[PDB]
Order: C-alpha cells, then structure tokens, then sequence
C-alpha cells in the first residue's frame, strides 16, 4: 500500500506512522469520508501481466 | 527516566528510558506505564544534595543523542 495524501513532507529517516483518513484542505472530516476527506492508501494491484 | 515524543496518549511513537537500578532499558513501543508515573511498535529497544549529574539530549537526522 502507498501514500498520496498528507500534511506535510517528511524529514529523511522519519517514522511517523499514521493510516488516518486525510483532509485535502481547511475542512474538517473527524474520521468521515467524503468530499475533501480522502484516505492515503491506495495500492497498485500487481500482476505479472502488466 | 524520561519520555519522548509529540503526544504520548498512545497514538504514535514515543520514546522511553527508564533506570530500573541493574539496567537501562530503551523502548520506542507506545503503549502506556504505570498510571501514576513513577518507580517503584518496539521497532527499537536497547538494554544496557551531594552528586550533580548533567546530560545533554539532542535530535539530529533521525538520530538521538545523549551525552
Ligand atoms: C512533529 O510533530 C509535531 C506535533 O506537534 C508536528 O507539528 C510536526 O509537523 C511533526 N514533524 C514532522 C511531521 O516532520
Ligand atoms: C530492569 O529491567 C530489565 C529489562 O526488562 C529486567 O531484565 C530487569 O530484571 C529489571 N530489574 C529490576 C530490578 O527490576
Ligand atoms: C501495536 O501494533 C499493532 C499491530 O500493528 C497495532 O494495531 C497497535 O495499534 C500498536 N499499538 C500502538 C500503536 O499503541
């Protein structure tokens, strides 16, 4: 699973582990998704045939 | 001892040292201690008026340094 939304950008070697849903702005989601309340984890679904 | 961290409530990482008087034990795990916090997810542990002990703590490049 990957990342495509967060807050902020990293310090290198920085382990903050959080899989919370995100917001993409000023509005506030309190764990509900919607619009400008995104999950980060997606995934890419490997196959070999790609 | 000594806690780190950036909210402590068992959310996200948090540092811990505690001299329990035979070893130093060093836990990164997140879960919470004894209510009342005195004596008596682990990606890293590390166990080893008349004195004035002085340490310096510092945080550089995810690195943790104690003198
Ligand atoms: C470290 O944690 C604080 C929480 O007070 C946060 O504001 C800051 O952005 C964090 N640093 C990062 C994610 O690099
Ligand atoms: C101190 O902590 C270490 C690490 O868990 C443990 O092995 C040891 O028995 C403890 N000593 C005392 C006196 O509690
Ligand atoms: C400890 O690890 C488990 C397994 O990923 C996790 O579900 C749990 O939230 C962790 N405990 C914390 C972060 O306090």
């Amino acid at each position: 699973l990957y990342r495509l939304f967060r807050k902020s950008n990293l310090k290198p070697f920085e382990r903050d582990i959080s899989t919370e849903i995100y917001q993409a702005g000023n509005k506030p989601c309190n764990g509900v998704a919607g619009f400008n309340c995104y999950f980060p984890l997606r995934s890419y679904s490997f196959r070999p045939t790609y | 001892g000594w806690i780190f961290g950036t909210t402590l409530d068992s959310k996200t990482q948090s540092l811990l040292i505690v001299n329990n008087a035979t070893n130093v034990v060093i836990k990164v795990c997140e879960f919470q201690f004894c209510n009342d916090p005195f004596l008596d997810n682990c990606t890293f542990e590390y166990v080893s008026f008349k004195n004035l002990r002085e340490f310096v703590f510092k945080n550089i490049d995810g690195y943790f340094k104690i003198y």
